[PDB]
RNA sequence: CGAUGUCGGCUCGUCGCAUCCUGGGGCUGAAGAAGGUCCCAAGGGUUGGGCUGUUCGCCCAUUAAAGCGGCACGCGAGCUGGGUUCAGAACGUCGUGAGACAGUUCGGUCUCUAUCCGCCACGGGCGCAGGAGGCUUGAGGGGGGCUCUUCCUAGUACGAGAGGACCGGAAGGGACGCACCUCUGGUUUCCCAGCUGUCCCUCCAGGGGCAUAAGCUGGGUAGCCAUGUGCGGAAGGGAUAACCGCUGAAAGCAUCUAAGCGGGAAGCCCGCCCCAAGAUGAGGCCUCCCACGGCAGCCGGUAAGGACCCGGGAAGACCACCCGGUGGAUGGGCCGGGGGUGUAAGCGCCGCGAGGCGUUGAGCCGACCGGUCCCAAUCGUCCGAGGUCU
RNA sequence: GAAUGCCGGCAUGAGUAACGAUAAAGAGGGUGAGAAUCCCUCUCGCCGUAAGCCCAAGGGUUCCUACGCAAUGGUCGUCAG
RNA sequence: CGUGAGGGAAAGGUGAAAAGAACCCCGGGAGGGGAGUGAAAUAGAGCCUGAAACCGUGGGCUUACAAGCAGUCACGGCCCC
């Protein structure tokens, strides 16, 4: 049973999963769009979205909170000076995940794309 | 044998005569009468009820024409109360008064594929003293060459729950008609938001 | 355990009968509304990069 | 429907607002309606609320006391009609929401670990002045 | 929630200090005794020269438990130990004083003389 | 004997009845209560411990009762391995010896993958003469079936006294079963905080990794849960067993019987709960669609409908099932509430300092109850009747 | 036609068990007919009385570079002992 | 294979002649389709002949209420000549 349990496990133990989400947050906040498997892509949405919202509040507290996950001050400066301002009136939905057509050759993994939104 | 269709909203406990009474709250009213089962037409007596209005776009053609035949709005659920012929075209919580005893049918919570210890309260195996990978296993399932087979109805692993269960002789604790609300003392099958059926009890 | 083993060779018929559920179902494919190419529904068109009426990918 | 609202509506008729707020570490006196024979009386139970288990109308609090050499704990529904009233005896201050650890402490150590919450003691005396 | 093997304190002045439950006298096979239930115990420790002494096979009613008991008012109570009081075959206390509080459930189940002797009933 | 694994235990049942208990009887050297003995009855039940490998048995504490037997002394491709049952060792005994002993003693490798039948669960197919969406009848199955205490009757009938009922009527238990999470109590792998060592970001402050597959510690939502909660055994109707009668010959009497008619069990049939029309004997009701073209057959195009795909789901191994797909609140986000945690950072003030006080129940914050089209369920595709004959 | 015969071929079990330490991965960029698997960058994890370095046995070209991928590599391969 | 003494295999055939398939087409290659050689190309080198087991594609008959050492006797249907 799994009744009303939220969150994927992705066959990673607790800290490998947290690292997975964090690293994916760096790559997304860096390049603006990345390609992953559909399931990882669906889970990245809420993890990055939260960090962006904190970038909107913009206070010092938020920046240290965000730095717990992203660690990279340069990147956080980008999230605060560049990324977050283009979302001032957009309440939620800072990312989107669109499934891609062709599976990955070696293991059949269904892929999608995750990006920040205009 | 009156009866009503319902939703299981949730549990709490009320205080009645310096006594915490665990209850389950049921949103039962109101149920439009949709079709009547008569002995001349169908061979038995029952009342087909309806519950929860439906987005009329979502009601396909054969269902639609079934509602119009007995002028009624589109409803999400049809169910029958066997041997019940109420005089109006609508069934509401008013057919129960507090102090009455009821039976409640719902779909139990589904355990999926369930082991023999969870499904049948088997005792499993020892957890030490050399017990070898049989800690939750069934044990023997038979005899030897006589009968050389396993009984029908053997209790084994399989799907457990998400099945129709009726709990019998539950006390109606209060009836709040302004909210189509029925309080019943004790536990009722299924998850919150579950379809349930509340009938007058079969226990004298 | 005591190494359970097949008692008889399976017959050509029984083995092929077991395989009566092994056929593939073909890919479900719709036309991309812009380049008309067949593609899986609910995927970004891999031929022209259009999805929901706009260019999303270089291709 | 709003199942949460429906339940909050069932509960509403029994909700209670006469009782004074408290925290884990406060010493409290619960005046409790008790039956025995052939009567019913009010038995005062006094001790440290060691736990406030929150669930709305259903929250409960657990008070711990010594009664003639023996530890006694009492769990109360915060909206029970059997509670006549609650008297804040003393404002403790914890660093912790559950104070189970005081079950294993001498009376000396409990006193050292649950000191007077001067802030909320003053807060009480301040707004203890009515027209 | 007392079962065989369970050690209980002795809340009276009989001489016993510890008894080990060997039976829940409640039907043919009850698993547990609580407040108001009667047990058969063996005296595992006694102060010198009391009515009861080590080795004795005595009867006792559970007067407080460490498992919390639930009351119809929807509240519950719980004590720091498991204690009992030695009785004769009429439920009457074989000692002449009882120490510490006792559950009010003793009253309903007819252990009136222990309840009065109790310094507190909770 | 080109192997049918051997005791006991655990687990899991199932059956017999020569019945241990509960139910119904007759006889009693049956006053009552309690027994004895035989008959009927297998629905249910038949406890926990000390000893011993033990079966058995004895004992302790209870019990309504602690029944006896079958199923390869039921069950080692289910577990155990104490015993027995190899190779070591020793004792007693026997043998000059080597060695020997259902004599004792200590130790001593029990094999991941289930083909077929069988069993538990779940689908796929085709059928059920048109094709569909629903709702249903219940043939036939399964499940359940226990029992104790106290009180009232009444300290009455009965008995010199001790004691002590029937019938009928209340209440409260034990074990068992189904369901549940309001309370009680667990878990809660990252929801919060505290702490050590170390390395790092960035020097401070503040943080991050690692110390487990949570580093450790204190707490803990939803869920899943029992120790927690509700409910179940019935009631009732029918037919019976032993047993008791009514009326009544054969056989002027007599006789429960030969004609006929009563009474009568926890047992039997129904009644309760669950499954069920593959019930091919394929049932029934309500509604929807239709006489489409080309040549009981065939080729397509549509209908009613369905499936595909996708967002999901206290549903779930896959499958199935259930909801939703912009006509939208389905998941994600965000907002409010709940809930946990227990007063963040930063700044100010006190202190030499560790810290402390204030801002501040702060800040963080999974799942729970909702709101909100910000993000994603885009766009679509394929199936699918024209109704055999008397 | 049988010798649990001999040699060889080919079935069944079966798309089943398994793919060899639970130290762990993610993305971007390049190469290419083809890339989870090769190269490069950034991030994350693991060893650190070694899972790092040197020497002796033993092995005998496995070393370096270019060019390749049929087989070998438990998948893949543009990479490689 | 075994430390060693020692053990100890499998594996023959295009065609008369290489005339061993220029060139083109798909393909990264393998492979194939044409063209071409040959009396012959399922003689194309994985090459004479090419049985059987085993695997597949096409067609006829037949099969989803049925109990089987799978055949046999009878009758009927359908297909074929
Ligand atoms: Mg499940
Ligand atoms: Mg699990
Ligand atoms: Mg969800
Ligand atoms: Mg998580
Ligand atoms: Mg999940
Ligand atoms: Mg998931
Ligand atoms: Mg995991
Ligand atoms: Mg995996
Ligand atoms: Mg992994
Ligand atoms: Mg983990
Ligand atoms: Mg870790
Ligand atoms: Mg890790
Ligand atoms: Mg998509
Ligand atoms: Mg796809
Ligand atoms: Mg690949
Ligand atoms: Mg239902
Ligand atoms: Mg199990
Ligand atoms: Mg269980
Ligand atoms: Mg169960
Ligand atoms: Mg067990
Ligand atoms: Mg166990
Ligand atoms: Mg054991
Ligand atoms: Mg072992
Ligand atoms: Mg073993
Ligand atoms: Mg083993
Ligand atoms: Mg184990
Ligand atoms: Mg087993
Ligand atoms: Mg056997
Ligand atoms: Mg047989
Ligand atoms: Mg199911
Ligand atoms: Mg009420
Ligand atoms: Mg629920
Ligand atoms: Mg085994
Ligand atoms: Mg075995
Ligand atoms: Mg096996
Ligand atoms: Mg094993
Ligand atoms: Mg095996
Ligand atoms: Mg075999
Ligand atoms: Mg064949
Ligand atoms: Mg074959
Ligand atoms: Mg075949
Ligand atoms: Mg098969
Ligand atoms: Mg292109
Ligand atoms: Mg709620
Ligand atoms: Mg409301
Ligand atoms: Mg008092
Ligand atoms: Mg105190
Ligand atoms: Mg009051
Ligand atoms: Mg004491
Ligand atoms: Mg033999
Ligand atoms: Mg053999
Ligand atoms: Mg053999
Ligand atoms: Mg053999
Ligand atoms: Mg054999
Ligand atoms: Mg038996
Ligand atoms: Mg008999
Ligand atoms: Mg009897
Ligand atoms: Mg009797
Ligand atoms: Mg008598
Ligand atoms: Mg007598
Ligand atoms: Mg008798
Ligand atoms: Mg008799
Ligand atoms: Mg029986
Ligand atoms: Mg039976
Ligand atoms: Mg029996
Ligand atoms: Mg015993
Ligand atoms: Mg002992
Ligand atoms: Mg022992
Ligand atoms: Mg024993
Ligand atoms: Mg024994
Ligand atoms: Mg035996
Ligand atoms: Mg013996
Ligand atoms: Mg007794
Ligand atoms: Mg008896
Ligand atoms: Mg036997
Ligand atoms: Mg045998
Ligand atoms: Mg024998
Ligand atoms: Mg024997
Ligand atoms: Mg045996
Ligand atoms: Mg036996
Ligand atoms: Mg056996
Ligand atoms: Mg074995
Ligand atoms: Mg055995
Ligand atoms: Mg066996
Ligand atoms: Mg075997
Ligand atoms: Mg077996
Ligand atoms: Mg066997
Ligand atoms: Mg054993
Ligand atoms: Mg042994
Ligand atoms: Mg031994
Ligand atoms: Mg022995
Ligand atoms: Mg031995
Ligand atoms: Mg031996
Ligand atoms: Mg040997
Ligand atoms: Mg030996
Ligand atoms: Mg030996
Ligand atoms: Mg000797
Ligand atoms: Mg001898
Ligand atoms: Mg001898
Ligand atoms: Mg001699
Ligand atoms: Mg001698
Ligand atoms: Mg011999
Ligand atoms: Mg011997
Ligand atoms: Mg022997
Ligand atoms: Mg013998
Ligand atoms: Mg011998
Ligand atoms: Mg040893
Ligand atoms: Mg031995
Ligand atoms: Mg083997
Ligand atoms: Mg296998
Ligand atoms: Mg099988
Ligand atoms: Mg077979
Ligand atoms: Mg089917
Ligand atoms: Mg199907
Ligand atoms: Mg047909
Ligand atoms: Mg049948
Ligand atoms: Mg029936
Ligand atoms: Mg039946
Ligand atoms: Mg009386
Ligand atoms: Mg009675
Ligand atoms: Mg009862
Ligand atoms: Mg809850
Ligand atoms: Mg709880
Ligand atoms: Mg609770
Ligand atoms: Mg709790
Ligand atoms: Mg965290
Ligand atoms: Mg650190
Ligand atoms: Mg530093
Ligand atoms: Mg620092
Ligand atoms: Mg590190
Ligand atoms: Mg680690
Ligand atoms: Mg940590
Ligand atoms: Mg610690
Ligand atoms: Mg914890
Ligand atoms: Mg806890
Ligand atoms: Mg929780
Ligand atoms: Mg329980
Ligand atoms: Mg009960
Ligand atoms: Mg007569
Ligand atoms: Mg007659
Ligand atoms: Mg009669
Ligand atoms: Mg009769
Ligand atoms: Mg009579
Ligand atoms: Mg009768
Ligand atoms: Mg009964
Ligand atoms: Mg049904
Ligand atoms: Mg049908
Ligand atoms: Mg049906
Ligand atoms: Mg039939
Ligand atoms: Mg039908
Ligand atoms: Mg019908
Ligand atoms: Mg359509
Ligand atoms: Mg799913
Ligand atoms: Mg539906
Ligand atoms: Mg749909
Ligand atoms: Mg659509
Ligand atoms: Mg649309
Ligand atoms: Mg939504
Ligand atoms: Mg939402
Ligand atoms: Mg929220
Ligand atoms: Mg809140
Ligand atoms: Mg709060
Ligand atoms: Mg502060
Ligand atoms: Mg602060
Ligand atoms: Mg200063
Ligand atoms: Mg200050
Ligand atoms: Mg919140
Ligand atoms: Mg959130
Ligand atoms: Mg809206
Ligand atoms: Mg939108
Ligand atoms: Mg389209
Ligand atoms: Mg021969
Ligand atoms: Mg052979
Ligand atoms: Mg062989
Ligand atoms: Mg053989
Ligand atoms: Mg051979
Ligand atoms: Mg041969
Ligand atoms: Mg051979
Ligand atoms: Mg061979
Ligand atoms: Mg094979
Ligand atoms: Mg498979
Ligand atoms: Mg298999
Ligand atoms: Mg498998
Ligand atoms: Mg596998
Ligand atoms: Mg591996
Ligand atoms: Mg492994
Ligand atoms: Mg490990
Ligand atoms: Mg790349
Ligand atoms: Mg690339
Ligand atoms: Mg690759
Ligand atoms: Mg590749
Ligand atoms: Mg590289
Ligand atoms: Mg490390
Ligand atoms: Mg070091
Ligand atoms: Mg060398
Ligand atoms: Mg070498
Ligand atoms: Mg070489
Ligand atoms: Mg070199
Ligand atoms: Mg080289
Ligand atoms: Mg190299
Ligand atoms: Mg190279
Ligand atoms: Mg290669
Ligand atoms: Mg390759
Ligand atoms: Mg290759
Ligand atoms: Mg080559
Ligand atoms: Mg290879
Ligand atoms: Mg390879
Ligand atoms: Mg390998
Ligand atoms: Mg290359
Ligand atoms: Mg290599
Ligand atoms: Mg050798
Ligand atoms: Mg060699
Ligand atoms: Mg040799
Ligand atoms: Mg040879
Ligand atoms: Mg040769
Ligand atoms: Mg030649
Ligand atoms: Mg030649
Ligand atoms: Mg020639
Ligand atoms: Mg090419
Ligand atoms: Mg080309
Ligand atoms: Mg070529
Ligand atoms: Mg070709
Ligand atoms: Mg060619
Ligand atoms: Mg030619
Ligand atoms: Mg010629
Ligand atoms: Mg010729
Ligand atoms: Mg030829
Ligand atoms: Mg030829
Ligand atoms: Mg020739
Ligand atoms: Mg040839
Ligand atoms: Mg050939
Ligand atoms: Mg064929
Ligand atoms: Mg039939
Ligand atoms: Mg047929
Ligand atoms: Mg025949
Ligand atoms: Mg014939
Ligand atoms: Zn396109």
């Amino acid at each position: 049973m799994r009744h009303l349990k939220s969150g994927r496990k992705l066959n990673r133990h607790s800290s490998h999963r947290l690292a997975l989400y964090r690293n994916q947050a760096k790559s997304l906040l860096t390049h603006g769009r990345i390609t992953t498997t559909v399931p990882k892509a669906k889970e990245l949405r809420g993890f990055v979205d939260h960090l962006i919202h904190l970038a909107k509040r913009g206070d010092l507290h938020a920046r240290r909170l965000v730095l717990r996950d992203l660690q990279d001050v340069k990147l956080v400066r980008k999230l605060f000076d560049e990324i977050a301002p283009r979302y001032r009136d957009r309440q939620g939905g800072y990312t989107r995940v669109l499934k891609l057509a062709e599976r990955r050759r070696g293991d059949g993994a269904p892929l999608a794309l995750v990006e920040l939104v205009e | 044998m009156k009866g009503i269709l319902g939703v299981k909203v949730g549990m709490t406990r009320i205080f009645r005569d310096d006594r915490a009474v665990p209850v389950t709250v049921i949103l039962a009213g109101p149920c439009p009468v949709v079709q009547r089962r008569t002995p001349e037409k169908d061979g038995y007596t029952a009342v087909q009820l309806g519950f929860l209005p439906q987005n009329p776009k979502r009601v396909n053609r054969p269902l639609k024409g079934h509602f119009a035949k007995a002028g009624v709005e589109p409803v999400r659920i049809l169910r029958e109360i066997r041997d019940f012929n109420p005089e109006g075209d609508t069934v509401t919580v008013e057919i129960f008064k507090p102090g009455e005893r009821v039976d409640v049918t719902g779909t139990s919570k589904g355990r999926g594929f369930a082991g023999v210890m969870k499904r049948w309260n088997f005792a499993g195996g020892p957890d030490s003293h050399g017990a070898h990978k049989i800690h939750r296993h069934p044990g023997s399932i038979g005899n030897r060459k006589t009968p050389g087979r396993v009984y029908k109805g053997k209790k084994m692993a399989g799907h457990y729950g998400a099945e129709r269960v009726t709990v019998m002789n539950l006390e109606v604790v209060d009836v709040i008609p302004e909210e189509n609300l029925l309080l019943v003392k004790g536990a009722v099958p299924g998850p919150n938001g579950g379809l349930v059926i509340v009938r007058e009890t079969k226990k004298a | 355990a005591k190494h359970p083993v097949p008692k008889k060779k399976t017959s050509k018929a029984r083995r092929d009968a077991r395989r009566s559920h092994h056929a593939l179902t073909p890919p479900t494919l719709v036309p991309c509304p812009e380049c008309k190419a067949m593609k899986p529904p609910h995927t970004v068109c891999p031929e022209c990069g259009y999805y929901a009426g706009r260019k999303v990918l270089e291709v | 429907m709003n199942r949460g609202a429906l339940i909050k509506l069932v509960e509403s008729r029994y909700v209670r607002t006469d009782l004074p707020e408290f925290r884990p570490g406060d010493t409290v006196r619960v005046s409790y309606k008790v039956k025995e024979g052939n009567r019913t009386r009010i038995q005062d139970f006094e001790g440290i609320v060691i736990r406030i288990r929150r669930n709305g109308f259903n929250t409960t609090f657990t008070v711990r006391k010594v009664s003639y050499g023996v530890g006694v704990e009492r769990i109360f529904p915060l909206h029970s009609p059997l509670i006549q009233k609650i008297d804040i005896v003393q404002r403790g201050r914890a660093r912790r929401a559950k104070l189970y650890f005081i079950r294993n402490l001498s009376d000396r150590e409990i006193r050292r670990k649950l000191r007077a919450d001067r802030k909320r003691i003053d807060q009480d005396r301040a707004a203890e002045r009515a027209a | 929630m007392i079962q065989p093997q369970t050690y209980l304190e002795v809340a009276d002045n009989t001489g016993a200090r510890k008894i080990m439950c060997i039976r829940v006298l409640k039907g043919s096979n009850a698993k547990y005794a609580t407040v108001g239930d009667v047990i058969v115990a063996s005296v595992k420790e006694a102060i010198p020269r009391g009515a009861v002494k080590e080795g004795d096979v005595v009867k006792a009613v559970v007067v407080r438990t460490k498992k919390e008991i639930k009351r119809p008012d929807g509240s519950a109570i719980r004590f720091d130990d498991n204690a009992a009081v030695i009785i004769n075959n009429q439920l009457e206390p074989r000692g002449t004083r009882v120490f510490g509080p006792v559950a009010r459930e003793l009253r309903e189940k007819g252990f009136m003389k222990i309840v009065s002797l109790a310094p507190e009933v909770l």
